[PDB]
């Protein structure tokens, strides 16, 4: 060891890292799904298919 | 953080662990009163946690690897040079006194944090309530200026008011002659230069200013040099105290929660130790401060926050 | 200005007619600038807590980028919608009021006399 | 007295620790490579190839063209008896004056 | 020769009740 | 690569140069349509510039 | 304070402002202001010293007087219109009284005389609530009554606020009074464009709330309330000097920062309405705000004031304070000008 | 113009990811590569400007200022790396980042197609310059110099903001290419008088105009060497660039609005040059000479003839190189004697002969020795002002006496006479310093071979 006291960020908060990566992955797949739904709705409303 | 308002909401009340043996006890006495064992003796009979008296390198012990930092990074002050030259030009006297006051403030914050987090009482040696008795004993010897006493009083007025006093103050009666005898038997070549008038002023501000004002806000105990040798009599006197004074009695979970949120935020504790009062004994110029700060950052385990240093072997930094 | 337009359908961030519009691309340079703002927020968050700036908490930096791109995409959608509503109202008002917007007879410069100011 | 201040540091001489110094850096390898970078990418690249580039600009702002084109037009109007230049830039037939 | 940085005299101007 | 830092500025040129070319195709409304330079396209030619 | 009680009281502050924002009846407007004042009084007395009680007394007296003038404006509206719809007012006397009451609530000059006192008397978090959240409800009421607001009154209040908030901050060393006179000047800028384009009023309010929240969050993270303690930041946390530098250069409105964004847009809407003298004099008066911002940046970032010895102890402890949204608010308050046409989302 | 903007921005990760001994070499190398790439902007035509996009365009006015701007960054890095050697590494990278950011703001200041984007970049250049002066300046008065540099400029420029938004609301656009064709004549009214003042006074401050020049013999003096190089060589020329863009819209009122300001320069260049006869501070002498040279550019832009604009843009480029070299020479002596007092270190040709040859060359270019482009710009301005009014040759010719008389006095006081006895730290000329002097002087001498590239859009 090095430290006389164990720091609060000596070890990664694996629950928080998992929530971070899962929330980021969910927001990316929801963004891509929203964008595909939007371009499909634009092509349907304006007749470009 | 580990403790916060959310922990206070989710059931962590500090009076669930505040038992009868959760007493903050301070041992006081002159420079070679022999109280340094007595404190530990009380801390090994009541089951309390003993904090040794904070020197220059107390903050060095609590942070980093716990080893003492070089003196330019912590202190910038020498107790031995104070013993050699008390009336020095560079102002080592008041700089040493202000650093020791900030060190005792950090120690008192640590002691209240341990008391309010574990419910175990703490034995201290010369807490912040008994630090001014050195300052006056320097000022009555002409070792420091009146402006240094004014700076100390401003810092103490805005810092000590945010804390609770101890439960027990154990004072040790050792006269100036026996103090000098134990100094000469100690054989420290710097400490043997201490004058009679300085020890007499330490005893005078002990008996005439400190102990009368702590007699209202706690229960002071006073022992001579030989009746302090029997620790069991002291522990018998402690365990049969009928605590009826001091502001510990009107402390609910909310006030002690505010106090615990204070004493775990160390920069908030040390907020007013560096007030912008420009005094030549404590003011460091910009070039020396820049140089010493950039040298402090290059120390191992000191460049980043504690879990974020590869040079001491921290792992998983890319996921923290 | 346009507060009477979005008052019959209140508190709608993107109305249904906004779906008639082409949405911003994922390679929209405005959206890439908002992602850069997320990356800068990640670097400042490492700097203020004294972490290594580029290395520490890549999951946190990536959530910063993801959150700014996620909010900024809908903000750009609403931006394009409000300018589309602005121009639609403008063109419908010009069409419904021809007497206020006549076609100006454009004269060529053979008729148009301009006063010559000599620089000497 | 006055506060705790570091004294004025003396000025360093780069020639003491390195008499071959080019004055870029106190490390001699860094100093010599900074010299080579400045001299190559400044003189060998920007000055020489830059003056070569500027020397062979493809008719910078079409001046040479305008000479040669003028050599057409004069040859067209010395031959056809026309004046070398009209005082009117535009045809007076295609101009409406404001009447008075 | 080194850069000027503010002294106590400069800094006490910014430390009164008013400017 | 041991000297990957020496391609940050050059590729940042080339990519930037690329975008300028990509910009020019968005400003091609009058390509071969100006009154000064309009003409008929040569065989095996689809645009007059890029 | 009990943290549950703190949460319920802050939710009641938010509830009062939201009730002002969503209601269609003037009595519920007045009720939202009463609930807002009643709940924000314990936030100002959080530390229980005589300056907080003096500040809360001054705040109570000014907001109570404004609430009574607001109810008199409402009651005169009921006289001359027989109804209660939160819309334009149907009497110039009720319009004047409501504009005066909202100027007292916002602390616009010459009703500004409570703002640098009260902000000085209270902590930094309660000063942040007072200078950001307490603007939202009166600016909403001013947003909804602008077909009845007198032009001469609103522009008099605007220019008097901008000039007095410019000259007031030049004499200060306390940071909270600097932010309070900055508040007075920025509320002048918001109300000067209200009758011309209230979307730019909302833009200026949002950019101001972002920049003020950034500066109060920096002052809380460094525990500095004075200029001369803010000047110790370089020896404690050198990144915070960079952040206060870029945020104070933003609040002065220097391009290419985002605080140039509102005032420029305000000028962009005041010259369309054939007012040239007024936004020019406003822009020249904002140089005073930028002057004392530059004074703070010279004290903090661009020079190094002398520090003390005990600072060396604080080098061994990292900041445990929750610096909530500080990188986000720092990025938004500086690098948002290339996204200036996002403002159409406020239409 | 994005092929120059993106390399300038990639200089930021190039300097923030370099090794601690490598941040000068890498930035110098790649900024010299950007400066080599800058010559592609010489695709100019006799009729049409090089119009890249809706946002960026470059005629033959912006092009030499762009080449000079992109060339000045490596020279500033060479000039500034010695006195920042003991500087902290992160503050060193912040200094380099401010110079990179200033180059970035300038190269899209000069190519701004639309005028409010020109204004945003034009005023965005204040913040890195302010930070460089007030953070890496040497003396106490850098803070006051930063205040003067900020607050003359903003007091000038905020009426310019109001006036440009007025042009936007009236003409419908602030595209310069549109305003070449939709420009309406500006008649005589008081409204158009203050329109003219609001469009001109910001650039009058930035040139600087005499009487408004007071920020400059502080801001050029209290700055570090890279700050003085970019202030003298580029940042004064934003005023002349903006005047040449904005006086299109200000006709024909300019023909009687120019009369006071022309006087303010035609007398002012007599005054400041005379002031250079009695300057004890060498760096202040170079500052007042910069005011004296830019007064001719002010006259040449206000009289708005083709010879005047050609001489004005030639004199802007020539003065950029000359004043940048003069400040670098003054710094090369300040790094030895640690005082800017000109009478202190004398007789330096006995001690530093090649550096005294550089002093001679920069003095000869300062006094407009033919066929240098200093004399080309000087001469064309004198021709156009003689055609303006024949009497002005007096104030021209008298100027050309005094311009010689301080240029050689600066050469005689510093380099000639007996050397000072008690000064003994006069090191030989470093290779970096002579490289800096040559990278100023050799382009300034090669441009006499082909001066047509620095003669503006109406060569
Ligand atoms: C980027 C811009 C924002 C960066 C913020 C963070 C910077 C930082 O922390 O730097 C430290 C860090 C290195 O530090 P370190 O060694 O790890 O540890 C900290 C040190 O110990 C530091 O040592 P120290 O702190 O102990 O002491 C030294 C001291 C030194 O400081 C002092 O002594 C005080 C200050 C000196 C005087 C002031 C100088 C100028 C500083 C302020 C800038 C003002 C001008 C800004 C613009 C004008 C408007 C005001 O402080 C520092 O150096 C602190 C570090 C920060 C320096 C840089 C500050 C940047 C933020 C402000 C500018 C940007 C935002 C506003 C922009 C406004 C509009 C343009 O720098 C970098 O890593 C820089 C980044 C390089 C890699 C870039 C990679 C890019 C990748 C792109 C692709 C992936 C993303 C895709 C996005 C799109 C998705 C769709
Ligand atoms: C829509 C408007 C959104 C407004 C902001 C909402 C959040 C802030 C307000 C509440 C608050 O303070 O929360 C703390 C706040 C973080 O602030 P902080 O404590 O100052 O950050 C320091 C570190 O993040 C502390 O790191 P840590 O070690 O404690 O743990 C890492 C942490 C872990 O994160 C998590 O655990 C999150 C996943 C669990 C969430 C709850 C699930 C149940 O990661 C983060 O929080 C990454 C920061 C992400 C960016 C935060 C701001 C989001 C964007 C706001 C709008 C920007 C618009 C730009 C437009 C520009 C052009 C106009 O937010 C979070 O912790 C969650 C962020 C989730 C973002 C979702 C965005 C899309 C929503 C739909
Ligand atoms: C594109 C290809 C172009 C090729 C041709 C080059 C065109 C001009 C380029 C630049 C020329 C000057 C560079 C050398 C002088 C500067 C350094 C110095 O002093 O070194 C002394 C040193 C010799 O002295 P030393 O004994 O070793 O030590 C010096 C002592 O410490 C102390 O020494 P000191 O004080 O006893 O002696 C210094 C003395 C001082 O001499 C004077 O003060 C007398 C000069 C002024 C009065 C007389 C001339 C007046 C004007 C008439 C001439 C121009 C027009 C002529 C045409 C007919 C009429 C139209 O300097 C000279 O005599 C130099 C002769 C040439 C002078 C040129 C005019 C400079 C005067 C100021 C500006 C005048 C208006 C602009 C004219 C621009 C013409 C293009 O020279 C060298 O070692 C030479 C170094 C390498 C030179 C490279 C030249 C080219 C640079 C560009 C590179 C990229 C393009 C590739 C071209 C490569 C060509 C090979
Ligand atoms: C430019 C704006 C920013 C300013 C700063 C720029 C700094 C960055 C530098 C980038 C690279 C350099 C750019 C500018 C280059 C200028 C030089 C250049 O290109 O010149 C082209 C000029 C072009 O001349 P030209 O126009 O006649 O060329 C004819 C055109 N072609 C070749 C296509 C047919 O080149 C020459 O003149 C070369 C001729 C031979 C070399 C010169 C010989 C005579 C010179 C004097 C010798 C001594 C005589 C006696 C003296 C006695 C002692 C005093
Ligand atoms: C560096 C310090 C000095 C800086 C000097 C800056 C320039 C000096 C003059 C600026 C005047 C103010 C901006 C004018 C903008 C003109 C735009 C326009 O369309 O004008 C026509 C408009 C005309 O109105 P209109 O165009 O809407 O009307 C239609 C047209 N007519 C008139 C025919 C019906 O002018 C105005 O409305 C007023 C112009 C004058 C404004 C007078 C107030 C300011 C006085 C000078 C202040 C100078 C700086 C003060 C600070 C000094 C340092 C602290
Ligand atoms: C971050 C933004 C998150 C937005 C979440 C959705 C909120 C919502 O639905 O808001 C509705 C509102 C549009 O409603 P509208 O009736 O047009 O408002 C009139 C205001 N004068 O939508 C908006 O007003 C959107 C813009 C709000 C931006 C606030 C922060 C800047
Ligand atoms: C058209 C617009 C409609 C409305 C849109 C939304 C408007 C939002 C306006 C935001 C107003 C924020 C008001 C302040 C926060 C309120 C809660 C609070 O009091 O937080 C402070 C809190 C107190 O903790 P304490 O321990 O007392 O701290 C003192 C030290 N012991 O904790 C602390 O001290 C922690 C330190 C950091 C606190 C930072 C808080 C920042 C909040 C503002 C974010 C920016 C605004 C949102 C984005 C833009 C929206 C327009
Ligand atoms: C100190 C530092 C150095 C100086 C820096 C620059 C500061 C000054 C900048 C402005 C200089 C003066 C303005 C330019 C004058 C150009 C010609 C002009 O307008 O002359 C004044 C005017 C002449 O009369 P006239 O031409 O008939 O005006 C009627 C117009 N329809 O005369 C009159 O009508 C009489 C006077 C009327 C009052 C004019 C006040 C406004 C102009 C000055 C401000
Ligand atoms: N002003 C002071 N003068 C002398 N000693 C001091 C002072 N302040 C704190 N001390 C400490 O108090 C110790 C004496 O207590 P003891 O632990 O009994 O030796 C000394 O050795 C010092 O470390």
């Amino acid at each position: 060891k090095f430290y006389i006291q164990e720091p609060p960020h000596g070890s990664p908060n694996w629950l928080k890292v998992g929530l971070t990566l899962g929330t980021s992955a969910f927001l990316w797949i929801y963004l891509i799904k929203q964008h595909n739904e939007d371009v499909l709705e634009y092509k349907r409303r304006n007749g470009l298919e | 953080l580990q403790y916060g308002p959310l922990a206070y909401i989710l059931g962590e009340k500090t009076t669930k662990k505040m038992t009868e043996n959760s007493k903050l006890i301070t041992v006081d006495g002159n420079i070679c009163s022999g109280k340094s064992k007595l404190a530990k003796e009380v801390a090994e009979k009541l089951g309390l946690k003993h904090f040794p008296e904070a020197g220059i390198h107390y903050a060095d012990s609590t942070t980093g690897d716990g080893k003492p930092l070089p003196v330019r990074f912590s202190g910038n002050c020498s107790l031995e040079k104070f013993y050699d030259d008390p009336k020095s030009n560079d102002g080592n006297s008041y700089r040493l006194q202000a650093w020791l006051y900030a060190s005792r403030l950090l120690q008192y914050a640590d002691a209240l944090e341990h008391l309010l987090s574990t419910g175990q009482g703490v034995v201290l040696e010369r807490s912040i309530y008994s630090d001014f008795v050195f300052l006056e004993a320097m000022y009555r010897q002409g070792f420091i200026r009146k402006q240094c006493v004014d700076h100390y009083n401003q810092v103490k007025k805005v810092t000590v008011c945010e804390y609770l006093p101890p439960h027990v103050v154990i004072y040790v009666d050792v006269p100036v002659s026996e103090v000098q005898s134990r100094i000469q038997k100690k054989g420290n070549p710097h400490e043997m230069k201490i004058t009679s008038a300085y020890l007499q002023d330490i005893e005078n501000v002990y008996k005439g200013t400190f102990l009368p004002e702590m007699s209202e806000k706690c229960e002071v105990l006073q022992y001579s040099a030989w009746e302090a040798e029997d620790a069991e009599k002291v522990v018998e006197d402690i365990q049969y105290l009928k605590y009826d004074k001091g502001p510990w009695l009107d402390q609910d979970d909310r006030k002690l929660h505010n106090l615990r949120m204070l004493v775990q935020d160390k920069l908030e504790v040390l907020n007013y130790t560096s007030i912008p009062v420009f005094l030549p004994e404590v003011t460091i110029g910009a070039h020396q401060s820049d140089r010493v700060f950039q040298e402090f950052t290059e120390l191992p385990g000191r460049k980043y926050r504690a879990g974020y240093n590869e040079d001491v072997g921290d792992k998983w930094i890319w996921l923290k | 200005m346009m507060t009477g337009r979005q008052a019959r359908a209140p508190l709608q961030f993107l109305p249904d007619e906004a779906r008639s519009l082409p949405p911003p691309k994922l390679t929209d340079p405005r959206l890439a600038y908002i992602g850069f703002l997320g990356y800068c927020s990640g670097l400042i968050d490492n700097a203020i807590r004294r972490r290594p700036v580029l290395s520490a908490g890549l999951h946190r930096q990536f959530l910063y980028i993801t959150s700014f791109v996620f909010v900024g995409y809908y903000l750009l959608k609403r931006q394009d919608y409000m300018y589309a509503v602005r121009d639609h109202d403008m063109f419908s008002y010009i069409k419904s009021h021809p007497e206020d917007f006549p076609e100006k007879d454009k004269k060529t410069y053979r008729e148009v006399f301009e006063e010559f100011h000599p620089v000497r | 007295l006055r506060w705790q201040e570091d004294p004025e540091p003396e000025d360093e001489n780069l020639y003491e620790k390195n008499p071959d110094s080019h004055g870029y850096d106190k490390d001699p390898a860094v100093d010599v490579w900074n010299m080579r970078v400045v001299f190559f990418f400044g003189f060998s690249i920007v000055l020489v190839l830059g003056s070569t580039f500027v020397a062979y600009l493809p008719d910078y702002r079409m001046q040479e063209w305008a000479r040669r084109e003028a050599e057409r037009l004069v040859k067209y109007r010395e031959a056809h008896g026309l004046p070398l230049m009209e005082s009117n830039c535009f045809d007076p037939s295609k101009i409406q004056l404001p009447e008075d | 020769a080194r850069q000027w940085q503010p002294d106590v005299e400069w800094a006490e101007q910014y430390g009164g009740a008013v400017m | 690569r041991d000297h990957w830092i020496h391609v940050l500025v050059p590729v940042g040129f080339v990519f930037g140069y690329y975008l300028d070319r990509k910009n020019d195709e968005k400003l091609a409304a009058f390509r071969n349509k100006s009154l000064l330079y309009k003409r008929e396209l040569k065989p095996q030619e689809e645009v007059t510039w890029k | 304070m009990n943290p549950i009680i703190l949460i319920i009281i802050l939710m009641t502050v938010m509830l009062g402002t939201i009730i002002v924002m969503i209601s269609t009846h003037w009595l519920l407007i007045w009720i939202g202001f009463e609930m807002n004042m009643l709940a924000i009084i314990p936030i100002m007395m959080k530390k229980h010293n005589p300056r907080a009680t003096e500040a809360s007394t001054k705040y109570f007296l000014t907001q109570s007087t404004a609430s009574m003038l607001l109810m008199m404006a409402i009651i005169i509206n009921l006289m001359f219109s027989g109804q209660w719809t939160v819309m334009k007012l149907f009497n110039p006397m009720a319009s004047m009284l409501m504009t005066m009451a909202l100027a007292m609530k916002l602390g616009m000059a010459p009703f500004h005389f409570w703002v640098p006192e009260v902000t000085q008397g209270i902590p930094l978090s309660s000063g942040l609530i007072l200078l950001t959240w307490q603007k939202l409800a009166p600016m909403s009421v001013l947003y909804q009554i602008l077909p009845s607001i007198n032009l001469d009154l609103i522009l008099t209040l605007s220019i008097l606020s901008i000039t007095i908030g410019g000259w007031g901050g030049l004499n200060q060393t306390q940071l909270r009074k600097i932010m309070a006179y900055s508040s007075i000047a920025h509320m002048g800028w918001m109300t000067a464009v209200l009758l011309y384009n209230p979307t730019m009023t909302l833009l200026n309010l949002i950019i101001y709330i972002i920049m003020t929240s950034t500066m109060f969050t920096l002052f809380m993270a460094n525990s500095t309330t004075t200029t001369l303690s803010l000047s110790h930041t370089w020896n404690k946390a050198p990144i915070m000097t960079i952040l206060v530098l870029i945020t104070l250069l933003s609040m002065g409105g220097l391009p290419p920062l985002s605080g140039f964004m509102p005032k420029w847009m305000i000028i962009q809407e005041m010259t369309k309405n054939d007012s040239i003298i007024l936004p020019t004099l406003m822009a020249i008066t904002a140089l005073l705000n930028l002057y004392f911002y530059m004074r703070l940046t010279y004290s903090t970032a661009l020079t190094m004031f002398p520090s003390t010895n005990n600072m060396k102890m604080k080098w061994q402890f990292p900041t445990t304070k929750r610096m909530t949204l500080l990188p986000t608010m720092t990025v938004l308050s500086t690098m948002l000008l290339p996204l200036t046409p996002i403002l159409s989302i406020l239409e | 113009m994005l092929k120059y903007i993106i390399p300038t921005m990639m200089l930021m990760p190039l300097t923030w990811l370099s090794k601690n001994s490598m941040i000068w070499i890498n930035t110098t190398l790649h900024s010299l590569l950007i400066s080599l790439t800058s010559l592609l902007l010489l695709n100019q035509f006799g009729d049409n400007s090089l119009n890249f996009s809706l946002t960026f365009f470059s005629d033959s006015l912006s092009t030499p200022l762009l080449i000079l701007t992109m060339w000045l960054l490596p020279l500033m890095l060479m000039a500034s790396q010695h006195h920042l050697s003991k500087e902290n590494l992160a503050r060193k990278k912040l200094f380099i980042s401010m110079l990179i950011l200033l180059q970035l703001f300038l190269i899209m200041t000069f190519t701004a197609t639309e005028l409010i984007f020109f204004y945003i970049m034009f005023e965005a250049t204040l913040v890195p310059t302010l930070i460089i002066i007030t953070r890496w300046g040497n003396q106490t008065e850098r803070l006051n110099a930063g205040l003067y540099f900020l607050f003359y400029t903003l007091a000038g420029s905020l009426p310019l903001l109001v006036a440009l938004i007025y042009i936007q609301n009236t003409m419908g656009s602030l595209n310069f290419l549109i305003l070449q064709y939709w420009v309406q004549p500006m008649p005589n009214s008081w409204s158009n008088t203050f329109m003219w003042l609001a469009c001109m006074m910001a650039f009058m401050v930035k040139m600087p105009l005499y009487g408004l020049h007071l920020w400059l013999p502080k801001a050029h003096v209290e700055a570090p060497i890279a700050g003085s190089m970019v202030l003298a060589a580029i940042l004064l020329k934003l005023g002349g660039y903006g005047m040449m863009r904005i006086t299109l819209l200000l006709n024909p009122i300019t023909d009687f609005m120019a009369y006071p300001f022309i006087m303010l320069s035609l007398w002012g260049m007599i005054m400041t040059s005379s002031i250079c006869l009695r300057q004890t501070d060498l760096k202040s002498l170079i500052a007042y000479s910069s005011v004296s040279h830019m007064a001719l550019v002010i006259v040449a832009i206000l009289i708005q003839t083709p010879w005047s604009y050609m001489g004005a843009t030639a004199l802007m480029i020539a003065h950029g190189l000359t004043s940048s070299m003069l400040f670098c020479l003054a710094n090369s002596n300040y790094e030895r004697v640690h005082s800017r007092t000109m009478i202190l270190a004398r007789g330096l040709q006995t001690l530093l002969p090649l550096m005294a040859a550089w002093w001679l060359l920069a003095s000869l270019t300062n006094l407009a020795l033919p066929p240098s482009i200093n004399l080309i710009g000087e001469l064309f301005v004198v021709m156009s002002t003689f055609s303006w009014s024949n009497i002005t040759i007096i104030l021209m010719g008298l100027n050309m006496v005094i311009t010689a008389l301080y240029s050689l006095y600066m050469l005689i006081t510093t380099q000639r006479g007996k050397h000072t006895h008690h000064i003994n730290n006069i090191l030989p000329s470093f290779t970096r310093e002579n490289a800096l002097m040559s990278l100023h002087m050799l382009p300034l001498l090669l441009l006499s071979l082909n001066p047509k590239i620095i003669l503006g859009p109406l060569y």
